């Protein structure tokens, strides 16, 4: 229903973009992008613009054999969503928002998503990396995993 | 755009409609493959208004009967705008890296002056006798 | 039947080349190569050419003892297949395709292939690594494992 | 705005309304995509107040009957303000690194003097003859 | 292309049909194996429009009885366009790296002016006497 | 090839059949061990057409009543084509590294001149008097 | 080698049997321990055909009545062929690395010109006076 | 060997038995701690045949009525052969690394000419006045 996306990265982008303007904690709804949509020297928001979420798949997806029949794979996927803003309170609120947005769909039966499970599995704070002397982006992230039965060609 | 960027001065720029101003901003955004999409409208408009004023002050006038701005003032103003927009974000991107992926852009030190420090500046510089002092005058 | 090659890399090249044009998702059938067919600066397609697949064996294959006859080895063989293109959606279609194409053969009793099992076992996305300024290759990959019983000539 | 940065001296700045100061600040904040948003109002106000005072003292008067400030005084004072904010933040980033990834800004060494040390300074420098001394005078 | 890139001025380029303009873009895109496919049509159009403008306004006229452009004006405008597109993409990669493996492209530092800085520029530069001032003239 | 690459000008090249044009392309592909196999037909053809037009324009005329091109015009136009084809992909690779392992190609790097920038260029350069200016003339 | 490489010109090479071409190729292939075996037959034929033509055009005739090709024309044309093959393979390896281990070939930067850029070129260079202009002539 | 390597020219070398030729090759292999065992017979023979021809062309004859080859012609021809055999494989290895075990060989930049580039060349070079002149003539 809410995605029908062909790959996990686009699926999580679609879920974040399907969020109502009421369900974000900040006044302005964030902008959702693939990590590769922006070049490094201009990554993160400018001032007077809404905060940015970058989505990508950071590690190997697994295709376990589900059964002796070979008719389906027990696919497990991983995604990181990073929030960038100049506001240390805003990235904190966005992290909480991403967690309580992507905790819908926690146990789908391919109803909204094309998956059995989309779950936040961990959260990172990187605010300590931002030098205090300059203005600069704070960063925080949600790591989110995704599991589902993915069809094989073996039995046509 | 309906008014081209070379027709209009600083005083004229403030008089423009949002649509006229947006069409000129759109023309500038064509000069970069990323289009500086994370930098706000007001900042690009300020860079253009600056480039227009700077053209009319530093790059008007003559050296002999020749104009100091020899080339097409449209593209000169666009490049000077793009140069300023870049300098509102940071330097030239000499090197960029993220998630292991890495690239480096062959810039070099290039000298000392603002137009020498970015690619749009080094394009703008050919229009204006490369800042050379070829002015010549006599007793009459 | 379909491959009979002496080594796994050529076997997966033969499987990917044997694939019908109707079973690739893009407009045109990709080109299949050894990783060492091309020089690095030339690797990946040029514009107005179909996408390119590079196949190689990335890690040590195991030769496990199958029994105390010593008559046969339990060969476990590793392959990676990289899809290269300028189109961020085409590399994703190629990943989807490579998984379907190589999920036939999933349990040959050496019917088509010279193996008991050819399986996709994982996949990678590397689209995050392509810079946003320069036109350049997106890359995605499929990790494949192959298993079979390989004769020892101990008894001859 | 109602006033402009070139239409006020240090004494006038202190007599502007909060809104008039804030609108000039809002204009200066356009000169970076980052807006210096994590550096407080008082620091931006002080950088402007200093830029106004430093224009009127060091970058004023005549040189061979020309104005020493030949460039647009509006944009000059903005560039001098943006330059000052950037030095209040410790200067130009040469390099940056974090879990966002890493970037380098191509600066090289450059010149020794303050206006040569930041991009806003290098932009301001062209409005004031690149600090050259073409002044000349005769007996009468 | 039936109207060739050297047979059209800026005024003609805006007046071409979509398909004629696209055939010329399709020609320019042949100058890179990467085809600049992830930079949009409008960006490549603006690059060619600017290249035609600089040919007509900076690389036109005479240097003694010679033309200031000595090579084929078709390929000169193509190189000038390719040079502009590459600068819209940030310039030459000196180095690229990732899970594809890594490369470095032997650029050294090179020159300081925009045509010296990029491979398409260095190709165009031979068409224009390497930017030298070889013009000569007499009293009449 | 039956029509050799020196038996054709730009006007002839556009009139060749697919086969006749492909025989020349097939000869050019002998000059690299890789044959540039990832770069499309149209880009190789464009490079050769450019090399032909460049020979006929920038490398024609006498110099001290010797020809400005001393070496075999076949092999010159081939090396000029190979030079251009390389520049359609990038510089010379100074260094290349795959999944594992590495190699570097001892280029070192010449100056701003495109013919110094690649191996085929540095060969073609010997055909054209090393771009030296030995031309001479007298009054009568 | 019933015929041999200095006993033929470009037109003769095209008229040799396949066997006589392949024998001369087989002689050139002795000039590297690696034989350039992973570069195809046609590329080695082309390198020889080019070396023959480049000798006869660029490295022929007299200078102060001395022959310009003073060295043994057989080995000169072989070294010029080996040089050309090595440039078809991308140049001199400065460094090599893999699971075999790693090695570096002490090249430094060296000279700018093609014959200075490879070991086979540096050998051929001694046969032709190191490209020096010994030529001299008198009035009569 | 029965014929020493200084007794025989290129034409004589081709007339030799396998045993005479093998004895000369064996004498050359004594100059290397490895004996170049991975490099084939034909390549070592071609290097010797080249060294003989190159001695007889470039390093025969006289200057100031001294012979240009002053040292023992046997050892000169052996060193010139070893120099060539080395260059058929690659340069001097400045650095080598295997299974972690590593070594580097103190080569330095060394200049530009082929004999300067390798140890056998630097031994050969003393025999032939180090490629310096001492050449003199007078009117009679
Ligand atoms: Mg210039
Ligand atoms: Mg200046
Ligand atoms: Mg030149
Ligand atoms: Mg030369
Ligand atoms: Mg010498
Ligand atoms: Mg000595």
């Amino acid at each position: 229903a809410t995605t029908s996306a062909s790959h996990h990265v686009q699926a999580i982008i679609d879920l974040l973009e399907a969020a109502p303007d009421a369900d974000w904690t900040p006044t302005q709804t964030p902008t959702v992008k693939r990590y590769w949509d922006d070049a490094q020297s201009e990554r993160g928001p400018g001032a007077d613009m809404p905060a940015i979420l970058y989505v990508w798949s950071p590690t190997t997806s697994s295709l376990d054999r589900f059964s002796m029949d070979g008719d389906v794979f027990d696919q497990n996927d991983s995604i990181e969503v990073q929030a960038w803003s100049f506001d240390e309170t805003e990235v904190e609120q966005l992290q909480g928002d991403i967690v309580q947005i992507l905790s819908e769909y926690l146990d789908d039966n391919e109803v909204q998503t094309p998956y059995s499970d989309v779950a936040p599995t961990g959260t990172n704070d990187f605010r300590e990396q931002t030098p205090a002397r300059t203005t600069g982006h704070y960063i925080m992230s949600v790591e989110v995993e995704t599991r589902g039965l993915s069809e094989t060609a073996k039995n046509a | 755009p309906d008014p081209s960027i070379d027709e209009v001065s600083k005083s004229d720029w403030d008089a423009l409609t949002t649509q006229e101003q947006d069409d000129i901003i759109s023309q500038v955004e064509n000069l970069s493959s990323t289009g500086w999409v994370n930098t706000s409208r007001e900042r690009k408009a300020e860079a253009i208004r600056s480039a227009i004023a700077e053209r009319d002050t530093l790059y008007s006038g003559n050296m002999s009967r020749l104009p100091t701005l020899d080339g097409d003032a449209e593209y000169f103003t666009l490049y000077l705008s793009a140069h300023k927009i870049q300098l509102f974000e940071g330097g030239e991107a000499q090197s960029e890296s993220g998630e292991g992926g890495s690239v480096s852009y062959s810039t070099g030190g290039g000298g000392e002056k603002d137009l020498q420090k970015t690619r749009y500046g080094r394009m703008a510089l050919e229009y204006v006798w490369e800042d050379n002092s070829i002015a010549a005058l006599r007793t009459y």
